């Protein structure tokens, strides 16, 4: 076929089945996104309310959304407006349509992020060992003019330039922010922008298999009790030979 | 015929309350349902649930 | 008119001639437990599948984000939805074990019963091919144009009778409404032709792992298989739930993950794992045309079965040889699958060739010649 | 002897044996609820909301 | 040489159903004719396969099989269906053929 | 109706007892493993060997894939 | 709750359609029992009196 | 059809403007249903008048 790099296994928080998201490199994940990516990329599928008791304060979204303007109408002219946004609205779209974004990237389009951690081989491995992974191209390797060299996307030319890189913002929590601190944190977050029932699926799982194996059990006996009447049955064969 | 006929032994897999053929087996006998009903029981909860 | 009620009455002796007095073999082994697991299978799908159907919507704008937007907002939707999608895996991987059962103690001799079958399983697999569809990602798309475009190798009335199927000249939304319709439909049809196998099946009653007549040896369905039944439906149900909740995409393509697109080819188109093996014996063939008649000859196959049974005996349980011979074939079926999910390229293509030879050979030749030669020995 | 008893009172009258499969019931619910939930939160202390929330839950701006 | 004599033995074993206390026999397919057959057998022929089956299909139920010692040895099988099937073929071929001409 | 007209039975006895005057699982040691062990012997070389059969040819076909991937020296050793 | 909503919108217009779909195999199935019972009786006539004697 | 507040009105429209004979096959659905209860109207009345309800 072709040569390819597959990320290793970073032992992610939630990774094990029974445990759920660091909530905390969530919510810092969330600002990662909407101080560095939401500048190009678009997360179609979350709204301001879904952070709700997730990841922030009723009160700082409600704010959160204030600090968009959205495009409603039309108002009785049969015009369109701006207001300021409200929790029930979606995370705003960078560009008006995928064309504009193409002209904006070197035609290249940055895809919606809302479930790119599933639309990738490898999801938050793949994506934190590619946000860090760039380098320079090996001997005999040319990338064109405006793309860059990542040997994790495949290719390894990518029109995605490193997005992140140290103090690149500052975490209001108070933590380092290191550019691996940064893309961890933000993978944290695409997890949960992927599926937000994460966490109750798994306490779900938990629940199903402790009953399941409570039931099983149970069954098995009475299966077995029953049966016992053939199980230890006995015969003979007695002509009058 | 049918006078030399007997019960093969089942003390293979007699519980142990009727293991001994000179002990009324209805004294042990509500446990022994007892028991298995009480199984039975369980799993409507678990099932219910 | 009579006693109980149980036996009078017009609908109860239905119910009671065939789950409750109905005379069930003493030896059946759990093998015997897929029939009813296929049947919760199916009542299962059609409950999740409305619940789905109450919120989705077949248009190619909407598609892709009525589906993401019911896993996101409605109550469970998240839950639903995967349980219908695992439940489809859970489907075929019982249907699979329902057939292998059924081969290797020829109960495929029971003609009509078994005939019946090989039209339920035609029936899953188009109703599980549209389907997934439905939920218009890029493999969903994809793989409909490649898959549906198959027929067009037909002669003469190739391309017209796959237009007329697309709605129009490439999969589009024309597809997308009419294959909702269809994939509403079938389960039904399903349904009513479970009930005729069914049917059949009582003529003669079940058939057992010695392959010898049970009469002299027969015993309630109730409770001893209604129970056994049960137990068997907690031993599947685990591994099924266990994988839904744990690990959900588990054997889903991420590739589905991202909307239809037209204009993007995705690397490796491939149909959903119960499919591989067939579209691996369909590369097998270069030629468009005579790939496609493997194809149906892969799983039409199946009504031959019957007129291919040499041996004195029934089962194979007391036929060593054409025991390895049959694990031999449900290896290569393995192998088969898996040269199905790989590129088109040196040393698959060759393995795909050979598999999907040692395939037809082992149905079509070997298994009823050792079954022959296995009369001989036995003095026959 | 509780199999005796339970037997005697709650298994051997059918309307008696199915009370208690409800009322058994409603009691596990409760029980197994809580338990479980409990298990999944010691398992993933400070990770949760719950557990954060105090942080900007009148404790800011 | 012997080597049909080894091999035969050897599948007889092979097989297994001797294990159950069945005979070659024993496990005919119920087809057409060995139905017919069947109804010839000699009352005390018929009502001893039947505890053999019966007895078969308590092990098979039972996951067992008899001890070492009750299984069937290759030089004991008896055929006894076998010669009637036989002949129940040989009428039939006969009609067969006669209703062709 | 299908109990009374199956087959034509002579002679034959069977005892059984009540599911609550025995065990549901009994001689688990005594009898019960030593039967799996034995089914389990039975079949072993019936099955397994298509099967581990199949993994080889698995891993050599992969393995022999990864390998067609990887450049061969001699194909540059005089391009000076 | 059968609205899906506060009044009837989208989510009412998918689950009608859904029911329209379902519904008519439904009426199919029954139909078959109400033929099944009718069966056992066979049919009555006008004159309202056994036609046993005339079938 | 699409089952869509933006969509049904406008599908329905769309198959009997476009689809061959769709005018057609919508009429005989939407009239069929009348006729179907114009039927079912006589058979309860054909079995309250003969009695068939016993
Ligand atoms: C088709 C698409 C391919 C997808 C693959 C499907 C999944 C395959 C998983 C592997 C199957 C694992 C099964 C392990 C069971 C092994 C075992 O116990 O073997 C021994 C045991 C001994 O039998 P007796 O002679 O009666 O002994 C009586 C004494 N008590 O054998 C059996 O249980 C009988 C075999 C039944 C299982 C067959 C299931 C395999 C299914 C594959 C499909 C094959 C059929 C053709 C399909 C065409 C489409
Ligand atoms: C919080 C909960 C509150 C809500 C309450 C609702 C629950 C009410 C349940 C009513 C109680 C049932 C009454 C049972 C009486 C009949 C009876 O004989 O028992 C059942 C009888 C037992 O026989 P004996 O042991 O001989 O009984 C001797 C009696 N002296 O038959 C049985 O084995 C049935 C019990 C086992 C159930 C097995 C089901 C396993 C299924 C698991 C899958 C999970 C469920 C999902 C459901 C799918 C729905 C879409
Ligand atoms: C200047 C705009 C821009 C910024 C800011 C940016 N991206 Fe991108 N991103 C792109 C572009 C361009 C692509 C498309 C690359 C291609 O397909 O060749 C892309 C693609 C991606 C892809 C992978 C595409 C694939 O096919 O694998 C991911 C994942 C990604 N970006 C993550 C991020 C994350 C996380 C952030 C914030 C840390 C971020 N991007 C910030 C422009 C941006
Ligand atoms: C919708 C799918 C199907 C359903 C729900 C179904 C259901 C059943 C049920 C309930 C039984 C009785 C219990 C058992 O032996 O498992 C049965 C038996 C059987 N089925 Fe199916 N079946 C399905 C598909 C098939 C297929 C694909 C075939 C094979 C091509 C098939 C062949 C048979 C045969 C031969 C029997 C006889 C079993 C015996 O040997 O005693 N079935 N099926
Ligand atoms: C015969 C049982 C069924 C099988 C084997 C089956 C299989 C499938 C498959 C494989 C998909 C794609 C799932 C995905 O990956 O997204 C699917 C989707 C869907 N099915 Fe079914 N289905 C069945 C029955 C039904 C029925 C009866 C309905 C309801 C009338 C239904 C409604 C749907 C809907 C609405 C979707 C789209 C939403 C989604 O993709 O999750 N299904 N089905
Ligand atoms: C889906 C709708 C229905 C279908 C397709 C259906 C079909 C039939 C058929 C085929 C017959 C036999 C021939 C005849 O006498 O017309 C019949 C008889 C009968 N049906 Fe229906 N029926 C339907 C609805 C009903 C309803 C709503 C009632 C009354 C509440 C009803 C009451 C009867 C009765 C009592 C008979 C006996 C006729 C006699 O007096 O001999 N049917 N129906
Ligand atoms: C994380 O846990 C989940 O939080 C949800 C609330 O957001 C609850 O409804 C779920 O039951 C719970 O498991
Ligand atoms: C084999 C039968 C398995 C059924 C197991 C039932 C477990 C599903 O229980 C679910 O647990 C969630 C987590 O707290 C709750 O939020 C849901 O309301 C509850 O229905
Ligand atoms: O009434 C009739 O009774 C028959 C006998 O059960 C069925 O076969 C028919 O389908 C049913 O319509």
């Amino acid at each position: 076929g072709e040569l390819e790099l597959h990320p290793p296994a970073f032992p992610w928080s939630h990774g094990g089945p029974l445990s759920a998201l660091d909530h905390s490199s969530v919510r810092r994940g969330f600002q990662v996104y909407k101080q560095v990516c939401s500048a190009c990329h678009s997360m179609d599928y979350v709204a301001f309310r879904n952070l709700i008791g997730v990841t922030h304060t009723e009160a700082e979204a409600k704010a959160l959304a204030e600090e968009v303007e959205v495009q409603d109408g039309p108002d009785e002219n049969g015009e369109l407006f701006m207001r300021p946004g409200k929790i029930s609205d979606y995370f705003p779209k960078p560009y008006p349509n995928p064309e504009a974004a193409r002209a904006a990237n070197n035609g290249a389009l940055p895809p919606d992020l809302s479930y790119i951690v599933n639309a990738r081989h490898g999801g938050e491995d793949y994506v934190f060992s590619l946000l860090t992974g760039y380098c320079d191209p090996p001997a005999g390797v040319v990338v064109r003019e405006g793309l860059h060299y990542n040997p994790y996307f495949p290719g390894q030319a990518i029109g995605m330039a490193p997005p992140i890189y140290n103090e690149i913002l500052e975490y209001d929590d108070g933590t380092p922010a290191t550019m691996s601190q940064i893309a961890k944190d933000v993978c944290t977050f695409l997890r949960w922008a992927a599926e937000p029932e994460h966490d109750q699926r798994k306490r779900m799982g938990l629940k199903m298999l402790l009953i399941s194996a409570l039931l099983t059990s149970l069954l098995y006996y009475m299966k077995r009790h029953k049966w016992s009447v053939l199980k230890s049955r006995k015969m003979a064969y007695r002509p009058p030979k | 015929v049918h006078n030399d006929v007997t019960v093969p032994d089942f003390s293979a897999y007699r519980r142990e309350d009727v293991m001994d053929a000179t002990t009324s087996s209805q004294t042990s006998s509500e446990d022994r349902k007892g028991f298995s009903y009480l199984v039975t029981a369980t799993a409507c909860v678990a099932t219910a649930y | 008119m009579a006693p109980n009620i149980r036996k009078s009455h017009p609908l109860l002796k239905m119910i009671n001639n065939s789950l409750i007095d109905l005379p069930a073999p003493s030896n059946i082994s759990a093998w015997w437990n897929f029939g009813s697991l296929l049947a919760v299978c199916l009542m299962t799908q059609i409950l999740t599948g409305l619940l789905l159907a109450m919120h989705y919507t077949a248009d190619t704008s909407l598609a892709f984000s009525s589906v993401a937007h019911t896993c996101r907002n409605v109550q469970y939707g998240w839950l639903i939805r995967n349980l219908h999608a695992n439940g489809a895996s859970f489907f075929f991987i019982c249907i699979f074990l329902h057939i292998g059962r059924g081969l290797y103690y020829g109960s495929y001799l029971y003609k009509e019963t078994w005939n019946t079958g090989v039209i339920l399983l035609l029936t899953l697999m188009a109703t599980a091919f549209v389907g997934y569809v439905l939920p218009w990602g890029q493999m969903s798309f994809w793989g409909a144009t490649v898959i549906t475009n198959l027929f067009s190798a037909i002669p003469y009335i190739g391309h017209t009778l796959v237009e007329w199927a697309w709605g129009g000249f490439s999969v589009d939304n024309p597809t997308l409404t009419r294959f909702f319709a269809l994939h509403f439909l079938l389960p039904f049809a399903i349904a009513g032709i479970t009930i005729i196998h069914l049917t059949f099946l009582h003529e003669s009653g079940s058939n057992n792992p010695l392959g010898i007549s049970s009469d002299s040896d027969k015993i309630p369905f109730h409770p001893y298989y209604s129970f056994k039944d049960i137990l068997g439906l907690t031993l599947m149900l685990t591994p099924f739930l266990t994988l839904a909740l744990f690990s959900p995409n588990l054997l889903g393509d991420p590739e589905n993950f991202t909307p239809a697109n037209p204009l993007v080819t995705p690397p490796h188109i491939k149909p959903e794992w119960y499919f591989l093996f067939a579209y691996a014996i369909l590369r097998s063939i270069p030629n468009k045309l005579g790939g496609v008649l493997a194809l149906a000859a892969s799983v039409l196959i199946l009504f031959l079965i019957p007129f291919l049974h040499k041996s004195k005996q029934r089962t194979m349980t007391f036929r060593p040889l054409s025991q390895t011979l049959f694990w031999l074939l449900v290896a290569n079926l393995l192998i088969l699958t898996w040269i199905g999910s790989q590129p088109v390229e040196h040393p698959f293509i060759i393995i795909g060739q050979m598999a999907s030879l040692s395939y037809f050979t082992i149905l079509l030749i070997l298994f009823p010649t050792i079954g022959t030669l296995e009369n001989k020995m036995l003095n026959y | 002897a509780l199999l005796r008893q339970a037997y005697s009172a709650l298994f051997r009258r059918t309307s008696t044996f199915a009370l208690t499969v409800v009322l058994g019931a409603v009691l596990f619910e409760r029980a197994f609820d809580q338990g479980a939930d409990a298990i999944f939160e010691h398992l993933n202390e400070g990770k949760l909301w719950k557990h954060i929330k105090h942080k900007y839950e009148a404790s800011e701006e | 040489g012997r080597l049909m004599d080894r091999i035969r033995k050897w599948y007889y074993n092979a097989a297994g159903f001797n294990k159950y206390g069945l005979m070659r026999d024993d496990t005919l397919y119920e087809d057409d004719d060995v139905k017919e057959a069947l109804k010839r057998l000699p009352e005390d022929l018929y009502n001893e396969r039947m505890f053999r089956i019966k007895r078969a299909l308590d092990l098979s139920l039972k996951h067992r099989i008899l001890p070492k010692e009750q299984w069937v040895k290759y030089e004991e099988d008896k055929p006894y269906l076998e010669p009637y099937l036989k002949e129940v073929i040989r009428e039939r071929l006969e009609r067969e053929a006669w209703n062709k001409k | 109706i299908h109990f009374g007209n199956l087959a034509r039975v002579r002679h034959i006895i069977t005892y059984s007892l009540s599911p609550f005057e025995q065990r549901a699982i009994p001689n688990i040691f005594s009898d019960a493993l030593p039967n799996v062990w034995r089914r389990f012997s039975s079949q072993v070389f019936k099955v397994a060997p298509p099967f581990l059969g199949a993994y080889l040819l698995y891993s050599w076909g992969t393995q022999e894939f990864e390998r067609l991937k990887r450049k061969n020296p001699a194909d540059y050793e005089n391009d000076q």
